[PDB]
RNA sequence: UAGGAUAGGGGCCUACCAUGGUGGUGACGGGUGACGGAGAAUUAGGGUUCGAUUCCGGAGAGGGAGCCUGAGAAACGGCUACCACAUCCAAGGAAGGCAGCAGGCGCGCAAAUUACCCAAUCCUGACACGGGGAGGUAGUGACAAUAAAUAACAAUACCGGGCGCAUUAGUGUCUGGUAAUUGGAAUGAGUACAAUCUAAAUCCCUUAACGAGGAUCCAUUGGAGGGCAAGUCUGGUGCCAGCAGCCGCGGUAAUUCCAGCUCCAAUAGCGUAUAUUUAAGUUGUUGCAGUUAAAAAGCUCGUAGUUGGACCUUGGGCCGG
């Protein structure tokens, strides 16, 4: 039975010590600031960040002039600079350890919407993403964790079909107008 | 064995209210946020 | 088992067939033919997957029994024919010739040729030795056999075979200093001029090769395939002149590709 | 102390092999007696109740913990099995079919109950929690 | 007010057809029927026969407004008859279908003579 | 050694001769809830446990044994015999083998459909063309994995902290909550013309008119003494019933039981149970311990094992970056 062979794995790991005021408050801080649906969402980011940091660490164990090191470091910094997670002149493979979950929650399309305006609230931003309202280039993205890249940031905008800036109004508008006329 | 269920039967029966739903999902964490350390 | 295994499931199909993992359970299972079925490419993988002349199994069946496809100059109705190295595929409906050549990554390419550089093919000899009544004959790695071979032709050498007179036209003596195109292992694809050949009593004799741009490697005598005498090969090499280049350089070439676009 | 010779790999592997046995958990898993225990290497085990019995509680406490002697239909053993909750014992009845789960502590008796390792989680194929919380009655 | 473009287009005079992957863009429109695409493809390729077209595998990408798929333009309806799978012909109605009941499709009938 | 037999080497077998082969570096035997492997979980490194399973190799068709056809079978969707089991019988006989797909009995903690199709992947035939329970599709599916709804924004309001002065005010700024508050917005869950999908249907992705007032389109699972985040709340019970993984609660002011309000944790998941990995430097090669806590043999000799003192020219260099 092929369709058996399709891989799939996990995206997070629950924290070891379930109940600590300090970690629990730090998690509530991040979930409050970046308007998350639950702390599974926070917990994915640390998993991805831990994977990349471990990738960096294994490289930094080796020495320069090692072809693996040059290639994978170049690739890793390309990946980060494409998502706007490391800045200019900061292409060093040591500032890729210093990145923290602030930086990944900084790129979720909720955050990009709210910081581009167009939301008036970050919790408004999440829902506005989910009611098919914002495209990226020409496709609507209804995922609050879309991780918009820098060569895509310049042109997040409303739909051609959403009521706010696209075409037809919503069903409540059309109800109000139909019972007004 | 004659005492099985003793307190379970002793306790009076009391009924709930119709507490308004506290919103689940995102809005619940919104309330936890702006109730704990925005208040 | 109690007999021959006639199905080959998709994940057992060799790495250089490039065929995807989830397209189905099975793989074309090349018929017992002129090439070793581990170092081959079936005609369905030629038509369907690469050239897209068909889109299914049956459509390649239609292609082949239209009698359109030619191998080594004679029409072929088989659909798991184990074509191999320097087999020529002509499609006279399209007047179009391919010669099946490796690239440096170990995969097959279809390098086009004209008709003058298609009238003949090129293959090495497995062994030359006697037969009935004492007539010498040689056996290639292509399955082909030649009777009354040119008494200089030895084992490991290479020959050209015209597809009309069907005999030798020339032969290159396997020797130091002429170019090869290794056909097995990690070094397969990389052309280059022998600089040394060391023999060991009781096992494989290895060949040291250099890519004409400097890089040097070695491979046992099995997978070398001398193309041309000296530096000049007698066959039109593929798009990248048989140079395997580091992954770093495959990055620089794509950077240089995009920065001029 | 230790043999750190370079050629003493055999000596050290044999030593660890012989001494891994003085560890209780390893000896318990690789001696086989889980397969002479009543579940015989099972998670749960279904059975039939012979009588609701009731057993005293250890000295610091004082009680009558209401247990049921059940018989295992997979291997014929008879055991005791707690009926955990207030008043919930009455739903159990003699010759009702009950699933005997582990009671906790990984095969060793728990709490103030002397000599009981097993809890009843189902009777007549209906959740014993369900009857306690009146979700679904048998 | 819809558009129509093709790509990955190759002509193989082996199977005497021109085969393409079309990339229809229909903003506003729910989707376009394959029949409704037939006349547009026919009038942009002047195939002389709007029955030589067989188009399929349409998607309508997430978010709507753009659909892909494959297309097959034949050059003789004779070749359309012969080089075609049996079901696209039935989709265009060029042939009809029957049903099966396989009790003694072959089993009991392998017993008598 | 001589020969037989085999496709072929061979004690594979025979005749004769020799008495050898293995073993503390564990033979032989015994256990395995043991098919082997690629690999799976956990992993700071080292490791520990697992591996029926879709890829490869082997083995097996109820248990054994023996064979014909054939290139290939000691074949079971072939036969012959025996043992176990069982079917039809007109009472003579005859036919058997689901560890194939589906299903039924039973066993058990524990496992879906007596569906559709050859359209895809490949095989097979005398063969473009038939067949394919291989295989694919639809159905049950909280095994596991992914994304992800259950509301958002506003001003009124009893309010509640700066900030306009801070004095002495008062209200005012992010809107914090109780607001079935008041209000127009947005939408998909669901329904539904269609189209597309499909071998044919279907899921999906698209979308005409429907589809929201917070009671509803309603989110639960476990707790609130510590470990462990969160009640010196209120009634009942009285070392009873019961909780409690451990410590402990309960003998009339119970934060632990049983309940109501409140809160906490995770949240479409969460507990329980067993096996197992980490914790565990409590298996310690990396890396434990042996005066008194568990633990130096009474003492010496000792064979295999383990371990073994120093010494022998690349000693000074030109050379090219
Ligand atoms: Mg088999
Ligand atoms: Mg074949
Ligand atoms: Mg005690
Ligand atoms: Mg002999
Ligand atoms: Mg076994
Ligand atoms: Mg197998
Ligand atoms: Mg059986
Ligand atoms: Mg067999
Ligand atoms: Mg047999
Ligand atoms: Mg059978
Ligand atoms: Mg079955
Ligand atoms: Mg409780
Ligand atoms: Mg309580
Ligand atoms: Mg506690
Ligand atoms: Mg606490
Ligand atoms: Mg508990
Ligand atoms: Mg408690
Ligand atoms: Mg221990
Ligand atoms: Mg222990
Ligand atoms: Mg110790
Ligand atoms: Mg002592
Ligand atoms: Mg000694």
């Amino acid at each position: 039975h092929v369709n058996f062979y399709r891989n799939y794995g996990k995206t997070f790991k629950k924290p070891r010590r379930p109940y600590e005021k300090e970690r629990l408050d730090a998690e509530l801080k991040l979930v409050g600031e970046y308007g998350l649906r639950c702390k599974r969402e926070l917990w994915r980011v640390q998993y991805a960040l831990s994977r990349i940091r471990n990738a960096a660490r294994h490289l930094l164990t080796l020495d320069e002039k090692n072809p693996r090191r040059i290639f994978e470091g170049a690739a890793l910094l390309r990946r980060m600079n494409r998502y706007g997670l490391l800045a200019e002149g900061q292409d060093k493979l040591d500032y890729v350890l210093a990145l923290t979950a602030e930086n990944f929650l900084a790129r979720r399309l909720q955050t990009l919407v709210f910081k581009a305006g167009m939301a008036k609230s970050i919790h408004h931003a999440r829902v506005l993403i989910r009611q098919r309202h914002i495209r990226v280039g020409r496709q609507i993205v209804n995922v609050p964790s879309f991780m918009v890249r820098v060569e895509s940031e310049k042109h997040i905008d409303f739909s051609l079909t959403s009521p706010f800036g696209g075409g037809p109004a919503g069903r409540v508008k059309r109800k109000n107008q139909k019972k007004a006329s | 064995l004659a005492r099985a269920g003793k307190v379970r039967g002793q306790t009076p029966k009391v009924a709930k209210q119709d507490k308004k739903k506290q919103p689940r999902g995102r809005a619940h964490k919104r309330i936890q946020y702006n109730r704990r350390f925005v208040t | 088992a109690r007999g021959l295994k006639k199905h080959l499931k998709r994940l057992n199909a060799p790495s250089h067939w490039m065929l995807d993992k989830l397209g189905g359970a099975f793989a074309p299972k090349p018929s017992s033919g002129p090439h070793k079925a581990r170092e081959c490419l079936p005609l369905i993988l030629i038509l369907r997957n690469r050239l897209k002349y068909a889109l299914t199994y049956r459509e390649v069946q239609s292609i082949l029994m239209q009698r359109h496809i030619m191998v080594d100059g004679k029409v072929r109705t088989d659909k798991t024919y184990p074509a191999g190295f320097m087999d020529i595929i002509s499609i006279p409906k399209t007047g179009e010739n391919y010669r099946l050549l490796y690239d440096t990554k170990g995969r097959f390419r279809l390098h086009s040729v004209r008709d003058e550089d298609a009238k003949f093919k090129l293959c090495k000899v497995r062994s030359v030795q006697f037969g009935q009544k004492g007539i010498p004959y040689l056996n290639t790695y292509d399955g082909r056999t030649i009777r009354y071979p040119d008494p200089l032709i030895k084992a490991n050498d290479t020959i050209k075979l015209d597809l009309e007179t069907n005999k030798i036209v020339d032969f290159i003596k396997f020797d130091v200093g002429n170019v090869v195109m290794v056909t097995g292992g990690r070094n397969t694809g990389r052309v280059g001029v022998i600089k040394n050949r060391e023999k060991h009593k009781g096992t494989f004799e290895t060949i040291h090769v250099e890519d004409a741009q400097g890089h040097q490697f070695a491979t046992r005598l099995g997978n070398v395939f001398t193309i041309g005498k000296g530096t000049k090969p007698w066959v039109s090499l593929p798009k990248g002149k048989g140079i395997k280049l580091t992954i770093i350089e495959e990055q620089r070439k794509r950077d240089a590709a995009a920065q001029a676009a | 102390g230790k043999t750190r010779g370079m050629g003493a790999g055999r000596k050290l592997k044999t030593h660890r092999r012989n001494q891994r046995w003085a560890d209780k958990a390893y000896k318990k898993s690789h001696l086989g007696n889980e397969w002479k225990k009543p579940f015989a290497g099972s998670s749960h085990a279904k059975g039939i109740v012979l009588e609701k019995i009731g057993i005293e509680a250890k000295q610091p406490n004082s009680a009558i913990r209401k247990c049921a002697r059940v018989q295992l239909v997979k291997n014929g053993k008879k055991i005791a099995a707690f009926v955990p909750n207030d008043g919930c014992l009455n739903f159990i009845e003699e010759n009702d079919e009950v699933l005997i789960a582990g009671f906790g502590r990984k095969g060793h008796a728990v709490g103030d109950i002397p000599g009981v390792r097993f809890k009843v989680v189902k009777v007549s194929g209906v959740s014993l929690l369900a009857l306690f919380k009146e979700k679904k009655e048998k | 007010a819809v558009t129509l473009r093709t790509r990955k287009f190759m002509t193989n005079r082996l199977l005497s057809r021109k085969q393409f992957v079309l990339e229809v863009i229909h903003p506003g429109r729910a989707n376009v029927s394959k029949a409704d695409l037939k006349e547009r493809l026919a009038k942009i390729y002047e195939v002389k026969d709007s029955n030589c077209i067989f188009v399929f595998k349409f998607r309508t990408h997430f978010g709507g407004g753009k659909s892909t798929g494959f297309g097959l333009i034949y050059d003789n309806l004779e070749a359309a008859k012969k080089f075609e799978p049996k079901y696209r012909l039935i989709r265009n109605g060029l042939a009809t279908k029957v049903e099966k009941s396989r009790k003694q499709i072959k089993e009991r009938k392998n017993r008598t003579k």
